[PDB]
């Protein structure tokens, strides 16, 4: 249960989108929170192209470019043709 | 057998799946058998709320991936039930 309480939710979910953004080697806490003013939803996270990281207010293209990796990359790589 | 269950989840591109498998309602069963149906993270955001609870098979669980994507964390933490 998400709605089980929103005062927690807000805490889960900006737990949550931290490790996301994380994901990649190269971001770390410090981009988590940079992203999280400059965007302020997962939606908009995982929307968000190398360019739309790197114009965030000091993030830079290297970790915009890994998290874009992992924001449009397949998971199991290439399961027939969805992408090659 | 289910979704197939083979041992290829090593070939399986870590960073895309690492954003799903920290996904609220995809629980470690229902990632796999998310990565195995779904092309990526972006595909699972940019989907119906009726289409990840067909994979998923848990409304509840569909419902909290979709809800926590397209929510905004930075708006409820500027806005609502009371903020200063």
């Amino acid at each position: 249960m998400a709605d089980l309480l929103m005062e927690k939710l807000e805490q889960d979910f900006v737990s949550r989108v931290t490790e996301c953004l994380t994901t990649v080697k190269s971001v770390n806490k410090t981009d988590s929170q940079t992203l999280l003013t400059t965007f302020g939803s997962l939606e908009q996270l995982i929307a968000a192209s190398r360019e739309d990281l790197a114009l965030c207010p000091g993030l830079g293209p290297q970790k915009a470019r890994r998290l874009f990796d992992v924001l449009h990359e397949p998971f199991l790589k290439v399961p027939g043709g969805l992408e090659h | 057998m289910d979704s197939e269950t083979l041992p290829e989840s090593e070939k399986y591109n870590p960073g895309p799946q690492d954003f799903l498998l920290k996904m609220p309602g995809v629980n470690a069963k229902n990632c796999r058998s998310l990565m195995h149906h779904v092309k990526n993270i972006a595909e699972l955001a940019a989907l119906s709320q009726d289409e990840l609870t067909s994979i998923l098979g848990n409304a509840a669980n569909a419902k909290q991936l979709y809800d926590f994507i397209h929510t905004s964390f930075a708006e409820v933490v500027s806005k609502g039930k009371g903020k200063k």
